[PDB]
């Protein structure tokens, strides 16, 4: 199935020159969410009572576009960088992480 | 412009079929969203912190990574008026009917 999947994503530091902020990690697994979205009223596929008309009318009408398949369900990561004082400090970042995808 | 924004859609529960349940309202405005996600990202448009980086990297190699899709943000509701399963007259709220706003996710 091609359908509505998460994917592996992994964002390298290095590769975008954060490294030297970052202190660590050197890179975190973000993920990505694609496929099709034929039946979302299928249970493993999260969705809204809007994603499942639209898609209805998309059967019917081919110009109305089919709901897309996107992240619903998201997770933190930490970083440790530098202090104003070269101290060693964690921070939280919200939103990070597919944890499940769905259709909206 | 072709970036992310809501769109007219007319839902007819006629077409479906859904006369048989459905008493009213027949007919509603449900709206979609459209377009495309790339940078620059519109502040208003409350993009996720995901959505960013996915956006971020589609501008980098947007093979093996693509970009974010233009999905409903905001939703609100409608009643509606229709015959149970047990053959009782009813009046519900049904969430996420019409999309109030779109953005990147």
């Amino acid at each position: 199935k091609s359908s509505c999947k998460r994917h592996p994503l992994y964002v390298d530091f290095s590769d975008v020159g954060w490294n030297d902020w970052i202190v660590a990690p050197p890179g975190y697994h973000a993920f990505y969410c694609h496929g099709e979205c034929p039946f979302p009223l299928a249970d493993h596929l999260n969705s809204t009572n809007h994603a499942i008309v639209q898609t209805l009318v998309n059967s019917v009408n081919s110009k109305i576009p089919k709901a897309c398949c996107v992240p619903t369900e998201l997770s933190a990561i930490s970083m440790l960088y530098l202090d104003e004082n070269e101290k060693v400090v964690l921070k939280n970042y919200q939103d990070m992480v597919v944890e499940g995808c769905g259709c909206r | 412009k072709a970036r992310c924004s809501r769109k007219a859609l007319h839902v007819n529960f006629k077409d479906m079929g859904w006369d048989d349940w459905i008493i009213a309202p027949l007919e509603y405005e449900a709206f979609h969203c459209e377009g495309l996600c790339e940078f620059p990202l519109r502040s208003h448009l409350e993009p996720t912190n995901h959505a960013v980086i996915q956006t971020l990297m589609n501008s980098m190699d947007p093979e093996s990574t693509p970009p974010t899709c233009c999905v409903p943000t905001r939703l609100s509701p409608i009643s509606i008026l229709f015959i149970d399963s047990a053959n009782n007259v009813v009046y519900k709220q049904y969430e996420d009917m019409v999309v109030e706003s779109c953005g990147c996710r």
